[PDB]
RNA sequence: CGAUGUCGGCUCGUCGCAUCCUGGGGCUGAAGAAGGUCCCAAGGGUUGGGCUGUUCGCCCAUUAAAGCGGCACGCGAGCUG
RNA sequence: GAAUGCCGGCAUGAGUAACGAUAAAGAGGGUGAGAAUCCCUCUCGCCGUAAGCCCAAGGGUUCCUACGCAAUGGUCGUCAGCGUAGGGUUAGGCGGGACCUAAGGUGAAGCCGAAAGGCGUAGCCGAAGGGCAGCCGGUUAAUAUUCCGGCCCUUCCCGCAGGUGCGAUGGGGGGACGCUCUAGGCUAGGGGGACCGGAGCCAUGGACGAGCCCGGCCAGAAGCGCAGGGUGGGAGGUAGGCAAAUCCGCCUCCCAACAAGCUCUGCGUGGUGGGGAAGCCAACCCCCCGAAGCCAGGGAGCCAAGAAAAGCCUCUAAGCACAACCUGCGGGAACCCGUACCGCAAACCGACACAGGUGGGCGGGUGCAAGAGCACUCAGGCGCGCGGGAGAACCCUCGCCAAGGAACUCUGCAAGUUGGCCCCGUAACUUCGGGAGAAGGGGUGCUCCCUGGGGUGAUGAGCCCCGGGGAGCCGCAGUGAACAGGCUCUGGCGACUGUUUACCAAAAACACAGCUCUCUGCGAACUCGUAAGAGGAGGUAUAGGGAGCGACGCUUGCCCGGUGCCGGAAGGUCAAGGGGAGGGGUGCAAGCCCCGAACCGAAGCCCCGGUGAACGGCGGCCGUAACUAUAACGGUCCUAAGGUAGCGAAAUUCCUUGUCGGGUAAGUUCCGACCUGCACGAAAAGCGUAACGACCGGAGCGCUGUCUCGGCGAGGGACCCGGUGAAAUUGAACUGGCCGUGAAGAUGCGGCCUACCCGUGGCAGGACGAAAAGACCCCGUGGAGCUUUACUGCAGCC
RNA sequence: GAGCUAGCCCUGGCCAGGGUGAAGCUGGGGUGAGACCCAGUGGAGGCCCGAACCGGUGGGGGAUGCAAACCCCUCGGAUGA
RNA sequence: UGGUUCGUGGAGCCAUGGGGGAAUCUGGGCGGACCACCGCCUAAGGCUAAGUACUCCGGGUGACCGAUAGCGCACCAGUAC
RNA sequence: CGCGGGGUGGAGCAGCCUGGUAGCUCGUCGGGCUCAUAACCCGAAGAUCGUCGGUUCAAAUCCGGCCCCCGCAACCA
RNA sequence: AAAAUGCAGU
RNA sequence: AGCCUACGGGCAGGCGCCGAGGGUAGGGCCCGUGACUGGGGCGAAGUCGUAACAAGGUAGCUGUACCGGAAGGUGCGGCUGGA
């Protein structure tokens, strides 16, 4: 819903945090086999590989069910909707009748105590997962897999969601969130409905800090470095680049396509 | 002001240790070199 | 060039005369008072601000007058920067 | 005999600078060969969130004792952190280890790499984190939670009694977590007492006083209280906890729930053990304040959403039930290492007994609003390891000044003013928060009287915490000393807090929220790596990488000719390779060998078209209005298209101090304007903007030694005496002026002049003074960093 | 060679005292119901003042130093990037 | 592609990372593109003294040094620092 | 002070590389069309080619000397 | 499709 | 602490409140004037086009928005005061 603050301090006037009514009900994550030592570290065996990472508030991980076909047919009641620092969407905790409990990227609308389930049959509606093939051409859907038995990978951030665009044999066409028109295998699962927390994209960090609380260290412009560092660098007196916007490593950055050429992954795309 | 040498035993032992040396081919060849020169200490003698 | 620190300021001066005053003096289109010009003469004088890093100027207010030059564009083992 | 040569010795500067914080000294006793400097005492000063106590790291015998003084000690030394010798460090409970896991490291399995070796699961290693049993005293010259005394515990092993399905590396719970704000009880700690206990004291005019002065606790099993922290009990089903389960987890079912009970802490109290001031060679009580600590896993609120593992409960597996656990109570058993001493420092990091640097705890009392601030002061520790005189210049630090009051100057640089608390009272502008401590005022001490609530009590006295009113007293002055904003107007740049050139730049630079472009569908793109593997991410387009812009407001024009990027199943060209017309060498031959044309052959390039918050660009010359002047209008050439809004002598304007206006007595700066913009202009953003700024500019007021213009004064040096005693430099020197001369700026040649010999305190004109084989400059077929449509390669990628 | 320094990771600690008074709650007002307005409570913030602590503005001193970056006065941050 | 004297050169031989891919004496390699003659030699498994190299070590020597020489060390030196 | 480009009918531009030819728009003048004016239609007229000398048979053209114009430079100190 | 203008006073 | 005294009292003298006004500081309203600047009204025969009035030769007008030497043009909607 996005909350706004009074100007009782600059960098506040503008700032705006996320409204947490959707969550509520449960603050501390589910102790139970659910949190893990989420290991911070902005780079591999030594050197940094993703500049400007680091800093940022301590964060615990919540293991969520990214393949609900685990417990097929076993229905569960959605116990609570908790906050997740690890992602943009909210996760919802659900107690299965199987006794067992586990998390699941909280879909838009999913409400407390309501029941939900997954199976090649579940009542087409909010929170139910079923192999893409059994889902009504059209009906939106999130946490979609990309290959049978390899877990959800598509549509997982607040508001994301793909649409069933039509069937085409062994496969089914989806118009991913990006807009690319993908062909996902029929068996791939996917849970009905969208992602929720759609307001996410509106929070304005506000100050330079916050940007830090998220673990994002200042990011300097090539322009401000020297020939030695970046290519844009150098020049005695502020510069207009010098043909044609590039990245610290060489490669042009305005327009140059990069996705692999002969990737067998084509054949199932369009857009 | 706060000079460069800030003595620490666990450091010294762990960085220039006899074991640390033996563990790297470069480190092994250091000893080989010293022993061969006759140094009285090979590994910066420390103590705990 | 195995270094002769480079503007201006400040401080300290000292020298030249082609003299801005003040002393003599000839012309004058010098009646007077003033001025002009030239001659002799530095002995001693030769202001305080506005602007500028400025030297220099331009203004302001006075003055008998507010002279021009040399001293490594005097003077950074004296200061400032 | 020269290499700013190498090694060594000894010179000169020179008895010169200095002797390391301006916290500070004096004297009388000792000691001794010798004492300003060692010991004792008495004055005196300094620190006292330390300049005092404890702990860590680091150092490693520096500890204590007895002898010593060559050297070490910036002097002296009888002293010592020095030399020599001899002692000294005691733990089941403190800290490490026969416990745990974090990052990270290592690494059976496994993956990878010419070799070296790189990854990597488990496991292992890994600690200021988790876990775990000691408190108060007394002793030594030197160790003590270590030895001793009292009280109190922890494991293990065994025997015994009495209990129970006992039992895992396995399952579950728990261990378990953030930040800001906080409740109620306590304790530490402190302030008082008309009370208890004490040696003593009445001085110097007065007080034998409810006088002065000293001190009135600590540790403590079980039980008991008072604060809390934890915790629903049942009973049925079970598709889950990689079911082995009566444990978790789920549903269902009585009862019960701002609770009781059951537990676990903390704090009192507790048998009893201990200590126990000031003073001249033995009490142990009652008021009050009160934690940032305890009860602690307390409670609330918030968004950025807050380790793990073992100990510990509990569950069942084989097993085994003659075991075994569990509770008792006795007996026994309880290893290794560390423990001296320094520890904001003379024992650590800085070559030094070095004004530097060093993490954690305690850190008393009075006053000032508060406080860890400031002044003084307990406890405790210090006077800084050269001294003694003198009272020049000159420098440092500090105090004051007649009249003036920024005239100083690049600049009010520096210094001054202001300076706390309370009450009045405060403008433009504004993003309505702010600007605001805006400005500008008044109050401020002590005395007596009246009087309001609070906390603790008990409602009532005390004791504290806020106050309100009225009279009154003394000073030049009451935040009487210390800590302690000078204010306003107006531009520029940047929104803002922030970041930077360790060691000359703190900015208008970098960052920053936020805007846009672009890449990327996940074994993502991107990065690192030969690879394996890893980051990206246990993320998934509201996400991630690159780029520019840089809050916000109003906006961001025109040009795809060239360049980049994007799209183009046609064309043109194109390398292997396919294809072989056709030719060649040899053999007597079959053959064997060679060349080799058509055509077919990718990417790329050409080519077509898109593309500007992609590189980038965004004109000239003539003429014309009925006064002139000017030119809304026209002609013409050129372009890919000729600069829109807005701004403009500006961080941009050369001519320039443009020209008007303002401020000033006077204004190359400054502010407002104009615009022929040498050479603004729209995300290398354009124009603005409240607030913010140790940023840069201009003006006012306040005040001032900045200045007219200096004067005096204080102290630490400088100066004299004792003591210790360097340095760069140095061809050798018996080293004057002028006018000449000279490789062109002479103590050293020439001529003239002046000049007895040697120092001391001072000034810096000269010795082309010192110091760096000049940074600039050029030279060298010297070198490095950087660049690109220079050459040529390689990674990469197609 | 990261015992200095730069960043990051794991785990700990530190930040006197004073001020401003946001969101919320609550009551009153308000309306058809609201928005909203009032007091009170509340205790937010790369908020304000200022020690520790982290800096290094400006000036002076120092320049064979106390010191191969020091000292004095002064000044910036001081619940946060 | 490397090796040789051999730097693509008329470039054989000797190795061999890629592709294709035989025969066993009427078999198969060489004699510097290639043919033909003529001649050498037996690939795709292995072992093999000695003559050669070196001087930590012991010995003998020197138109070698004689403590700034000679080894860095005549000495308690890879020490002090 | 230097290196450039340029000058042609009234105006604004071509021909100048590689000599003999002077081209274009506009304007000008003469005619029409309109009541008239523009605009349109038809027909012309005008060029020391900046000057001086050189070269050639012949120069605006090639060559130098001047004269005017509008550009770019003027760096290390 | 398209296709401008008409001086002052009167 | 004076004078006259008719003496607890009166005057002088002293202190205090307020107080004209002066001073300092900060606001508000009005008037004048100001380089430069914005349009406005007016002035016998100026320059450019021709928007409107006759389907004014693109029906006109209108609120708005963008663009343009200028009248004006174009988009969206609206009116008829046009067909
Ligand atoms: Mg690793
Ligand atoms: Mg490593
Ligand atoms: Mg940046
Ligand atoms: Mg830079
Ligand atoms: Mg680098
Ligand atoms: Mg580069
Ligand atoms: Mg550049
Ligand atoms: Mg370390
Ligand atoms: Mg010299
Ligand atoms: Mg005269
Ligand atoms: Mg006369
Ligand atoms: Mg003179
Ligand atoms: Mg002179
Ligand atoms: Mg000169
Ligand atoms: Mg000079
Ligand atoms: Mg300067
Ligand atoms: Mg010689
Ligand atoms: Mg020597
Ligand atoms: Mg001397
Ligand atoms: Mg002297
Ligand atoms: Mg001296
Ligand atoms: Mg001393
Ligand atoms: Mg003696
Ligand atoms: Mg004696
Ligand atoms: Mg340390
Ligand atoms: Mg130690
Ligand atoms: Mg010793
Ligand atoms: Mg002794
Ligand atoms: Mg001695
Ligand atoms: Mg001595
Ligand atoms: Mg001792
Ligand atoms: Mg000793
Ligand atoms: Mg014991
Ligand atoms: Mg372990
Ligand atoms: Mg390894
Ligand atoms: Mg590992
Ligand atoms: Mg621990
Ligand atoms: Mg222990
Ligand atoms: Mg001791
Ligand atoms: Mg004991
Ligand atoms: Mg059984
Ligand atoms: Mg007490
Ligand atoms: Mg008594
Ligand atoms: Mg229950
Ligand atoms: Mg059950
Ligand atoms: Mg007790
Ligand atoms: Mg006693
Ligand atoms: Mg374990
Ligand atoms: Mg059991
Ligand atoms: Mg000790
Ligand atoms: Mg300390
Ligand atoms: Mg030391
Ligand atoms: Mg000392
Ligand atoms: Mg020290
Ligand atoms: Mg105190
Ligand atoms: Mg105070
Ligand atoms: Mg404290
Ligand atoms: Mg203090
Ligand atoms: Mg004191
Ligand atoms: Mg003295
Ligand atoms: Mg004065
Ligand atoms: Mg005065
Ligand atoms: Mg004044
Ligand atoms: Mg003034
Ligand atoms: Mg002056
Ligand atoms: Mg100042
Ligand atoms: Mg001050
Ligand atoms: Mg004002
Ligand atoms: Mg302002
Ligand atoms: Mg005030
Ligand atoms: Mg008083
Ligand atoms: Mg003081
Ligand atoms: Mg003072
Ligand atoms: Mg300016
Ligand atoms: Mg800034
Ligand atoms: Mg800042
Ligand atoms: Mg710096
Ligand atoms: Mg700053
Ligand atoms: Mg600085
Ligand atoms: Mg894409
Ligand atoms: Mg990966
Ligand atoms: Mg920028
Ligand atoms: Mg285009
Ligand atoms: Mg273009
Ligand atoms: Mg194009
Ligand atoms: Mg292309
Ligand atoms: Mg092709
Ligand atoms: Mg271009
Ligand atoms: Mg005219
Ligand atoms: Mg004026
Ligand atoms: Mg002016
Ligand atoms: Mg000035
Ligand atoms: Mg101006
Ligand atoms: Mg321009
Ligand atoms: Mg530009
Ligand atoms: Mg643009
Ligand atoms: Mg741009
Ligand atoms: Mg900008
Ligand atoms: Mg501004
Ligand atoms: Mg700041
Ligand atoms: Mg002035
Ligand atoms: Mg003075
Ligand atoms: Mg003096
Ligand atoms: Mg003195
Ligand atoms: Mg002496
Ligand atoms: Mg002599
Ligand atoms: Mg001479
Ligand atoms: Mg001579
Ligand atoms: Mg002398
Ligand atoms: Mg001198
Ligand atoms: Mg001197
Ligand atoms: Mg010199
Ligand atoms: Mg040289
Ligand atoms: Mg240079
Ligand atoms: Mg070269
Ligand atoms: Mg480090
Ligand atoms: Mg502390
Ligand atoms: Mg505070
Ligand atoms: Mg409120
Ligand atoms: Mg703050
Ligand atoms: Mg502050
Ligand atoms: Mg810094
Ligand atoms: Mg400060
Ligand atoms: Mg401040
Ligand atoms: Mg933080
Ligand atoms: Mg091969
Ligand atoms: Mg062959
Ligand atoms: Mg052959
Ligand atoms: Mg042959
Ligand atoms: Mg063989
Ligand atoms: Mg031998
Ligand atoms: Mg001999
Ligand atoms: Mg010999
Ligand atoms: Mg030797
Ligand atoms: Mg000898
Ligand atoms: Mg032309
Ligand atoms: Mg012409
Ligand atoms: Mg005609
Ligand atoms: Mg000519
Ligand atoms: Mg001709
Ligand atoms: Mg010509
Ligand atoms: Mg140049
Ligand atoms: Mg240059
Ligand atoms: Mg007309
Ligand atoms: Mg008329
Ligand atoms: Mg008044
Ligand atoms: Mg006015
Ligand atoms: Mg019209
Ligand atoms: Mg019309
Ligand atoms: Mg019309
Ligand atoms: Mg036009
Ligand atoms: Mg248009
Ligand atoms: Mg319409």
């Amino acid at each position: 819903a996005v909350k706004k603050f009074k100007p009782y301090t600059p960098s506040r006037r503008f700032m705006t945090v996320a409204d947490f009514s959707e969550i509520t009900k449960t603050e501390p994550e589910k102790s139970l086999v659910k949190p893990l030592k989420k290991t911070g570290g902005r780079n591999n065996q030594g050197r940094i590989t993703v500049r400007f990472r680091g800093g940022g508030h301590k964060r615990l991980y919540r293991i969520i069910d990214f393949k609900r076909w685990d417990k097929v047919g076993i229905p569960a009641k959605v116990a609570a909707i908790e906050y997740d620092p690890n992602r943009s969407a909210r996760i919802a905790l659900l107690h299965y009748v199987d006794g067992e409990k586990r998390y699941i990227i909280a879909p838009d609308g999913l409400q407390v105590g309501q029941q939900v389930v997954a199976g090649p049959d579940a009542p087409i509606q909010v929170g139910n997962a079923l192999p893409l093939r059994f889902i009504p051409v059209g009906t939106v859907v999130h946490a979609v897999e990309l290959e049978p038995k390899k877990g959800a990978k598509l549509a997982r951030a607040a508001g994301t969601s793909a649409q069933i665009q039509g069937r085409e044999g062994d496969y089914v066409i989806l118009r991913l969130p990006s807009g690319e028109l993908r062909k996902v295998h029929g068996e791939c699962y996917a849970t009905v409905g969208a992602v929720g927390n759609a307001d996410h994209k509106n929070i304005v960090l506000g100050k330079a800090g916050r940007s830090r609380w998220l673990g994002r260290r200042p990011h300097v412009r090539g322009a401000a470095m020297n020939p030695v560092d970046h290519p844009h660098g150098g020049g005695e007196g502020r510069a207009p680049r010098g043909r044609p916007p590039a990245s610290p490593w060489g490669w042009q950055t305005k327009g140059l396509k990069t996705r692999k050429r002969r990737k067998p992954s084509s054949r199932f795309i369009i857009a | 002001m706060k000079r460069t040498w800030q003595p620490n035993r666990r450091k010294r032992a762990k960085t220039h240790g006899f074991r640390a040396r033996m563990r790297t081919p470069g480190g092994r060849k250091v000893l080989k070199r010293r022993r061969q020169k006759g140094r009285w200490r090979l590994t910066p003698a420390v103590r705990k």
